[PDB]
Parts: C-alpha cells; structure tokens; sequence
C-alpha cells in the first residue's frame, strides 16, 4: 500500500486498521476449568 | 503503526507475505507520535504528553 | 506584562498587568482508558481457573482492546449521554470553536 | 509430529526454538524497563517482516501430544566482588562514639550500631579489608573525633594475622615485641562494649567467620562472645636488651597511642581476637562452639539462579502459575557462574609494602605505629573471582502446547528477584513428544 499524505511538521504516525477476523471460542468442560482457542485471520496468531 | 518523517509526503507500507484469506477491509488515520504511546510496556519514558 | 525587570517595588509596577491562567482540565479518561494493561504482552491479566495453569487471556500487541471498547459503544447505545460509573461521557470539541 | 507454524509448511519433531537477548532488542517497545535477566524477547524470526512486526504470531505444537523441550541455556555475568545487590558492601558495626567524661572523675561511653556502606566495585580479598578498615575510620574521622574518643579506643579492626606466635607461656607475653607480618585467616578484633553485625550482611563469607548453625537468624560477634580471646601485649624488647632480666609488657607506641591493657599489673590487652579465642578459647563454650573457619572466598559465597521461562514450559510440580516479577514457576535451576580462582605467592606481604610505596598514600596504612591497628597482612593463597561462561543442560521439561512469539525469560536470583549482573542470555529448546494426550 501506498499513501500519500499532507506534509506536516512533526514526527507522525500511520494507523492502519488490516480488520481481521479476532474470534476467541471459550470452553470450560470441567469445573473451574476455563480453556479458550483463539483464532484471528489474515494476521494469523491463535490456537486455531 | 507505521512512522511518517516530518515534512514527509509519500508514505509507501508493505505487508510481506501473507494468506489474506477472510480479509475484510481497511481503516486508516493519520496520527502524532507526540500523542500515541508505544504500548506493550510498563512505562513508556518516551511520552511526555497527557 | 512587565515593565521593569526589577524584583524591587517601583512606581513602573503600577503598570503591570494581569492575565488569567489557563484553563487546564484533569481527569481520568472517557471509560477510564489508561488505567488498566490491555495489549501489554509482558503485563497481560490473567483469567484462569485455580487449578488450572492455563491462562485464557492471550492478549496480542497488535490489537487495540480501548478503541474496540470505544466503537463498541456507539453503536450499541447513544454516546452524547453521560454514565458517571464507567467514567463514559465522551470527548466532544465545540463545534462553533474548531469550525469557525 | 507436527511442530506446525502459521505462515510456513508444517515441521516434525526436534526443531529449536531460539531465546535470544538480542532479539529483544528487536522489539524494544516492550521492554523500555527490562535488564538481561528479565526480558521480553521473541521466538519466531521470520525475515519477511521486520525485527518486530512477527511477534504476534504464534507456533502451534499438536495439542494431541504431550510435549516436551530440552533446555540449554548459556549464562554469563560480570558481577563485582563488592556490590549492593548482592548484599556485599553493607555492614553493620557498633563503635565507640563518644568518649566524655561525667561531673566527677568519671568518664561515659557512648555506642551505637552504625550501617557501614563501602563503595562498589570488583576489589580483591586485601583491598575489601582494607576498606572495611577505611570504614572504620571514615565514621571516626565524621562522627568519632569531632566528640573526643582517643585513637587508641577504635573499635571494630579488621585483621589477617595471628597474635600467639611470640607467645610465652612462661612469661605471658609476645616475645620479639612486634606481631608478625604474616597473615593466617582474616579475624576481627573488638574492645569492651564493641562487635560487629552480618545479619543483612555477606561480608562475613568474606571473612571467613560462618555460623557453625547456619539455619538460625542474626549473626552478631560481641566483646562477651569472643571470651578466652585476649590479644598478648608486647614485650618491651627496647628495655629487655638494655638491661642485659626485666621484663615489660608495652603500653604506648612512638606516637603515645596507648595498648589498652586490662590492668597495670597483667599480660593480656583489652584487644579481643576472632581466631585467638578459636584456636585457643574453649572450645566447649566458645566461639568455636558456634563460628566455622573457611576459606576466605572472594565471591562471597557462590548462590544459585533460577531459569524460568512462564509462557512456554508447564510449570513444574507445587509451583502456581503466576506472573509477579519476583515470583515466577523455576523451570531450571543453576549455579551462578561466578567461580573462585585460587591464587598463590609467598611475597604477598612484600607486594603489598610495594603497594603503599606505589599508591603514594596512606589512607590504608593509617596507624603505622600501632601494632594492632596497622594494615593487615596480605595472605599468601589469596582468591580470584572469576566470571566464567555456563553452557548447562536442564534436560527435559514439558511445554505449553502453543508457544506465543514474545517469551519473557526471566533468570532470578536464590532470593527470588532478578539479578543486574546478567548480560548474555540465551535458551535454546527443542520440542520433542513425550506422550500421547489423546487416545
């Protein structure tokens, strides 16, 4: 990608939102056992 | 988070590689390094800005 | 505005002039964004079972959990209402003072 | 098998995985306030990203099996002999403050347990001595001679001799007049009303003064505790050849600095000894009851680290996943690579004369004339800290079964807290299957 932006005088930042799909699945089979899968997509990082 | 020089103009990012499989669009804004904190820490010593 | 650069009393501090200070806001923040480490990897929180030695909060640095909080309240309920509890009374310039 | 990552093809068994402190450097937006002991590094070293844009992604063992990583980690340290954190240059001392006298003929003595704090650095077995001596000194020249306490009456002395070689039995007395210049083991040396404190302290590990009951709290060395101890005056050899049999135990030096004798008629001093009532107290009720004599040891005793690695190992048995920074599931336990290096020559106390004439300043021979509170001797087997690389082998531990890309590695002391000294880290795991979790 490749913006184009007005100039400015002073160290500025770019903020760009990729949406991605950040889905968290939670199971809790026994008592007070909590375990989650996570899952996000395309910047994948999860148990998924 | 991608660093803009001062007084700079063009602005070209590069994702490497990746599998954009369920990609779902963009959303961007130009913002200050003087107002965004680098998060992911205690403390940021960095930061004088409130 | 001072007119002498002399501490001491004189007749040219009669002529000095007064200015009010700014006006200076300080409070926490709408929903109280900054007081708790969300996205930090190295203070993540913890909700796991007693027993159990699995944290389900894994919390990446990438995401911004404040400002999914914030677009989460615009569209789920009216934002211009003030809620003291959660600190929720949203950031709002004036609209005749930005845009004269 | 499978050790199966996001963005690449799917890996097999025994692959590494690389804990590096360079690659927290990496990303340095997490640690702004992390040593090389504590540190927030990364695990995934992609090229195609950046240094850190790939820390979010994470690598996946099978949850069908039960994994298990054998750790190596290598270690180093440049820690000095005498430093804050290790507790090696505080100490606490009672000295003699005040020396005034009452309304009628009658002098009070004031004491107080004074914190003697010595400056930091990598210093050698003689010159640590030679400033806990200056110690001494530096709170009698502050808050001693400015009330009006003697020279003569200076408390706490650090010494490395033996005050019973000259001695006579017969007589009572030292029998050359001059203690001898060579140095045995490094004892203490008190007045009445004076002793010493190494509770908080680790310089008694310097000293060679452990408790013989180690497991009990406090360890302090007072005047009463050192009983059986007494220092033997000195012969007046100046008068034992000008009357030749007269015999004189000596009361003052060249510049009048009076020994401190318990009375005109005897041989003993006032000067108690660390190794006189060791060697020749009781040993029943003594201090050799409770004291132990060591090798001086300059690291000032060799304690443990502990490895542990929170976001990757399960943690081992009795220990709760927690995330305090003192307070972490020890994964592997180590001894800190600080080694004691013997040292040896037999013209230590003559390198050390040289050494005065060499520094050009006698602010470690202050008292030149005074026998006992001279420079004390150098001993011959000295002791070389050195820091020396730790390649070790934790064997195998379990893992989490999904690995995130930022791992903190946190290497934390035998007091549970993280050390400053740590500069090169560096664990390396390889996730091999122990058993199935699914049948």
């Amino acid at each position: 990608m490749t913006f184009e932006v007005d100039p400015m005088d002073e160290p500025t930042l770019l903020y760009v939102l990729f949406e991605v799909f950040d889905v968290v699945r939670v199971h809790r089979p026994h008592r007070g056992v909590i375990e989650t899968v996570y899952l996000r997509t395309p910047f994948s990082a999860g148990n998924a | 988070l991608y660093p803009i020089p001062a007084n700079a103009t063009n602005v070209p990012i590069s994702i490497p590689s990746r599998n954009w499989a369920a990609f779902r669009g963009w959303a961007f804004t130009r913002l200050k390094t003087k107002e965004t904190p680098s998060l992911g820490s205690g403390y940021d010593p960095y930061y004088t800005y409130s | 505005y001072m007119p002498t650069i002399k501490e001491g009393n004189s007749r040219e501090l009669m002529g000095q002039q007064s200015m009010p200070n700014r006006p200076n806001y300080i409070a926490f923040r709408d929903n109280f964004i900054g007081l708790m480490y969300y996205n930090s990897t190295g203070n993540m929180g913890v909700l796991a079972g007693q027993a159990s030695q699995l944290n389900a909060v894994v919390d990446l640095q990438d995401r911004n959990t404040e400002l999914s909080y914030q677009l989460l309240l615009d569209s789920i309920g009216d934002r211009t209402r003030y809620f003291s509890m959660w600190n929720q009374a949203v950031d709002s310039y004036d609209p005749d003072v930005r845009i004269i | 098998n499978s050790i199966r990552y996001s963005e690449l093809a799917p890996l097999f068994d025994t692959t590494r995985v690389y804990l590096v402190d360079n690659k927290s450097t990496d990303v340095a937006s997490l640690n702004y306030q992390n040593d090389h002991s504590n540190f927030l590094t990364t695990v995934i070293q992609n090229n195609d990203y950046s240094p850190g844009e790939a820390s979010t992604q994470t690598i996946n063992l099978d949850d069908r099996s039960h994994w298990g990583g054998d750790l190596k980690t290598i270690l180093h340290t440049n820690m000095p002999n005498v430093n804050e954190f290790m507790f090696t240059n505080k100490f606490k001392a009672r000295v003699m403050v005040s020396r005034l006298p009452t309304k009628d003929n009658q002098v009070e003595l004031k004491y107080e347990w004074v914190e003697f704090t010595l400056p930091e650095g990598n210093y050698s077995e003689t010159m640590t001595i030679d400033l806990m001596n200056n110690a001494i000194v530096e709170h009698y020249l502050k808050v001693g001679r400015q009330n009006g306490v003697l020279e003569s009456d200076i408390g706490v002395k650090f010494d490395t001799r033996n005050f019973r070689l000259g001695f006579d039995p017969v007589t009572g007395l030292v029998m050359p007049g001059v203690y001898t210049n060579e140095a045995f083991h490094p004892d203490i040396i008190l007045l009445p009303g004076c002793g010493v404190d190494f509770t908080h302290s680790r310089l008694s590990n310097l000293l060679g003064i452990r408790k013989r009951q180690p497991f009990q709290e406090g360890f302090r060395i007072t005047y009463d505790d050192l009983e059986g101890g007494n220092i033997p005056a000195l012969l007046d050899v100046d008068a034992y050849q000008a009357s030749l049999p007269v015999i004189k135990p000596l009361t003052e030096d060249s510049k009048k600095r009076s020994y401190n004798l318990i009375s005109n008629d005897s041989t003993f001093t006032q000067y108690r000894s660390w190794y006189l009532a060791y060697n020749y107290g009781d040993p029943q009720t003594g201090i050799r009851s409770w004291t132990l004599l060591c090798t001086p040891d300059v690291t000032c005793g060799s304690e443990q680290v502990y490895w542990s690695l929170p976001d990757m190992m399960q943690d081992p048995v009795t220990f709760r996943s927690t995330r305090q920074i003192s307070n972490f599931p020890v994964v592997g336990a180590e001894l800190l690579p600080v080694h004691s290096k013997s040292f040896y020559n037999d013209q230590a106390v003559y390198s050390q004369l040289i050494r005065q004439f060499t520094s050009l300043t006698h602010v470690f021979n202050r008292f030149p004339e005074n026998q006992i509170l001279a420079r004390p001797p150098a001993p011959t087997i000295t002791t070389v800290s050195e820091n020396v690389p730790a390649l070790t082998d934790h064997g195998t531990l379990p893992l989490r079964n999904s690995i995130g890309g930022v791992q903190r590695v946190t290497i934390t002391d035998a007091r549970r807290r993280t050390c400053p000294y740590v500069y090169k880290a560096l664990g390396i795991v390889s996730p091999r299957v122990l058993s199935s979790r699914t049948f």
